[PDB]
RNA sequence: CUCGAUGUCGGCUCGUCGCAUCCUGGGGCUGGAGCAGGUCCCAAGGGUUGGGCUGUUCGCCCAUUAAAGCGGCACGCGAGC
RNA sequence: ACCGCUGAAAGCAUCUAAGCGGGAAACCUUCUCCAAGAUCAGGUUUCUCACCCACUUGGUGGGAUAAGGCCCCCCGCAGA
């Protein structure tokens, strides 16, 4: 994952969820995976 | 506040009540009453309830 | 719009609520199931099963959906069990029987033997294909990911256990 | 001059208090006003009044259920490093009376004489304490309406 | 099914095997021990078996201590010792009245021995704990054993608890882990026990069975 | 704050704590074929060398190492040297 | 940390909101040692299981013992 305070989607089909009370995107493309911290 | 909760009223609504009913017993005694004489702080109650407010919520 | 459909019953046959408590049973073996005590269970005409609840709320209105596809895992794990078709892939990968466990030979230097748990039926069709059958779709579907992850996932030549028909990434190599 | 309880006045009785679905709060707060004798008239801050209470069915205290993950409690031995903590949810499983008596004895005023008003509380996790000879009468949560 | 003995250490001698290869030995003589007493659950709330080791005379054993050997029809014995099971199956074997001998470990078994240690009196930083010390020329005054600093400075005013400092030294229970057993003379109560056993010669020692094996 | 005194650098001895991790342990991504890595995430249980030069701290160098971590504690520690 | 299973809110999807797993030299057990002054001062046992006087008759004050212990004495590989 990238770990950063910001995250956003790249690409079309990241989508941004929230699990587990924080924000991360959840992708196809494995190196579009991020979360905040 | 220990002799009204055995009446089922607070310490709260007890003054509330004998400054309604105009019962000018200071504290000193009325700690005194509910110790030596159970029965009349128990009457002392029943004129503080009655003379309590129908919904002490509502406002004056 | 789940939750807005009452769940038929194919055969079940015992398709009975006794107090915030539900099971099921037909030609496969039994299941059990509670359902938190908000929602509420109900009858069709027929005695299908009806799913309801007080209305509109955050935390009601999500519980609703949950619980109609919960029970309908019940009256179709029974008659229409569930199985996962899965697939070896890789030169000189297999896998075989050994009693009801599941040997394999995947490039390590000891075979792997998963052991059939409850409930479970392992059986291949192939050295290289076979089928995690059972009556549980939860139960299913996790034995069928342990036996998923038993090697890393190589994008290089895609040597490993699958799913069948899935795509899985690939990278140029060298 | 007004009343002081002599040596011989107090009348001690025995309580038995249900825990099985109370917060730990409000069980602890009606155990020490009953332990001190908060509720009698002759209450003195001095004096040791109150009665002997007993907290059965402690292991079924109504904890939150992340509170039983978070919540620490917390040890120190002395030495560099003795900082030993558990969570209230694995106290829960292995001693569920020191839970119900921790919360208790924190709500106790800062002396000496709480030492011994501590001697009159009896914590037992089943449903069943040994103290049968005497007759603990039940006792349930009242709040006075006002 | 933890096995224990009762013995003597009787000092250390030398024997060779079969590769021709010297193994340093220490003389348990793991003595006849008997029962006299069985821990059960149901009475005294968990497992274990009381041994007792050792020739007395009876003028020696007072009256409390006698009443003990009385109900369990033994002879008083000098040493007396539990060898705690676990809770499964406590005494299926072991009845009040048995002896045990030396012939319950076989050749080649691995025990854990226990003793007391030698005494070493008030013993320093250097010897006890092991520290450097200071130098022993280039200056430095009347501090060649002595410990050096013993904490910080303002921030803590005070010193840490469990310091290592000067002190009485031994004398303490010592456990030995893993000891190969050579041989076991049945014909005189002797195990030949490789490597060394707590204590001085003519000890208390406790030989119980390896959990690491 | 302390001037009717709170002894200042380095080393020695003995330490204790932090994690912003040097090694060992677990992971995600990779312009990750493999072997080696790069980067981020978790992790403080233990470990973390001997010398030449300089009062040195630091630094450079020699020979090794799984590695030769960074800081706080009156730049820890002179009623211990 | 990370990887999931089933699964809604939100007809799809989603490791999560109900629920269930995998998972490290860190944490808790297991290994070794101290440990009931742990004043909540514990448990299982065995032994003695007994006198006499005075009194303001007190859960009194003495005196003499039992089991047992201590000092003395001969010493220790135990030890200022
Ligand atoms: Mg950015
Ligand atoms: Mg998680
Ligand atoms: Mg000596
Ligand atoms: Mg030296
Ligand atoms: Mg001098
Ligand atoms: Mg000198
Ligand atoms: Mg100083
Ligand atoms: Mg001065
Ligand atoms: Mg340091
Ligand atoms: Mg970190
Ligand atoms: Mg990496
Ligand atoms: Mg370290
Ligand atoms: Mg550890
Ligand atoms: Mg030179
Ligand atoms: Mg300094
Ligand atoms: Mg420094
Ligand atoms: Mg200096
Ligand atoms: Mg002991
Ligand atoms: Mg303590
Ligand atoms: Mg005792
Ligand atoms: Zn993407």
């Amino acid at each position: 994952v990238k770990v950063n305070p910001s995250v956003k989607p790249i690409c079309d089909k990241c989508r941004l969820i929230r699990r587990h009370g924080r924000v991360m995107v959840i992708c196809s493309d494995p190196r579009h995976k991020q979360r905040q911290g | 506040n220990a002799a009204a909760r055995l009446n089922d009223i607070t310490y709260n609504r007890l003054i509330q009540g004998l400054k309604a009913a105009g019962v000018e017993v200071d504290r000193k005694n009325l700690a005194d009453i509910a110790i030596s004489d159970p029965a009349a702080f128990t009457a002392l109650v029943d004129v503080a309830r009655a003379a309590l407010p129908e919904d002490v919520n509502a406002p004056s | 719009r789940i939750g807005k459909q009452p769940i038929p019953v194919p055969a079940g046959v015992d398709v009975t609520i006794e107090g915030q408590s539900i099971s099921v049973k037909g030609p496969k073996g039994t299941l059990g199931l509670t359902v938190a005590e908000p929602i509420k269970v109900a009858r069709n005409d027929d005695g299908a099963i009806v799913v309801t609840r007080p209305d509109d709320e955050r935390r009601n209105r999500s519980l609703h959906g949950l619980s109609r596809t919960l029970v309908s895992n019940l009256v179709t794990g029974v008659t229409q069990g569930y199985t996962t078709k899965m697939e070896i892939f890789g030169v000189g990968y297999r896998v075989q029987l050994k009693g009801s466990n599941l040997e394999f030979a995947l490039g390590y230097s000891h075979p792997v033997v998963i052991e059939a748990p409850e409930g479970i039926t392992f059986a291949v069709q192939a050295p290289t294909k076979f089928t995690v059958s059972g009556i549980d779709k939860q139960k299913v579907g996790q034995i069928a990911a342990n036996i998923r992850r038993l090697r890393r996932p190589d994008p290089y030549k895609g040597k490993g256990v699958r799913y069948e028909g899935e795509q899985i990434r690939r990278k140029v190599g060298k | 001059p007004t009343y002081a309880p002599k040596a011989g006045d107090t009348t001690r009785s025995w309580y038995v208090i249900d825990a099985t679905d109370v917060v730990l709060g409000r069980l602890a707060v009606a155990a020490a006003n009953l332990l001190r004798g908060k509720h009698k008239p002759t209450f003195a801050p001095n004096v040791d009044g109150g009665d002997f209470v007993i907290v059965i069915n402690a292991d079924k205290v109504a904890i939150s259920g992340d509170k039983l993950q978070h919540k620490m409690v917390y040890r120190h031995s002395g030495y560099p490093g003795g900082l030993h903590k558990r969570t209230i949810g694995e106290l829960m499983q292995r001693h569920p009376d020191r839970v119900v008596e921790k919360a208790i004895l924190g709500m106790l005023p800062k002396n000496r004489l709480s030492r011994q008003i501590q001697r009159k509380l009896r914590v037992y996790a089943g449903p069943e304490h040994p103290h049968s000879a005497q007759q603990p009468v039940p006792y349930e949560l009242k709040q006075v309406a006002q | 099914a933890r096995k224990g003995i009762l013995g003597t250490k009787l000092g250390m001698t030398q024997v060779f095997d079969e590769s021709n290869r010297v193994v340093p030995v220490t003389v348990v003589k793991a003595g006849p021990n008997v029962v006299t007493r069985i821990r059960t659950p149901e009475r005294d709330g968990y497992s274990a078996v009381q041994l007792a080791y050792g020739e007395i005379s009876p003028r020696k054993v007072n009256k409390p201590l006698t009443g003990q050997y009385t109900a369990a029809g033994v002879n008083p014995r000098r040493y007396l010792a539990e060898l705690r099971l676990d809770d499964s199956d406590a005494a299926t074997e072991y009845q009040v009245g048995q002896e045990l001998t030396a012939e319950i470990f076989a050749d080649g078994s691995y025990v854990d021995v226990t003793g007391t240690s030698k005494g070493k009196g008030f013993a320093g930083t250097m010897k006890r704990h092991g520290f450097r010390g200071q130098g022993a020329s280039h200056g430095a005054q009347a501090v060649h054993r002595r410990p050096g600093s013993i904490g910080g400075c303002a921030t803590p005013a005070r010193v840490f608890k469990g310091t290592r400092m000067a002190g009485r030294m031994g004398n303490d229970r010592v456990t030995v882990l893993n000891l190969l057993v050579h041989k076991v003379d049945a014909e005189n109560g002797v195990l030949l026990i490789k490597g060394a056993v707590p204590g001085r010669t003519g000890g208390l020692v406790m030989v119980r069975s390896a959990i690491k094996r």
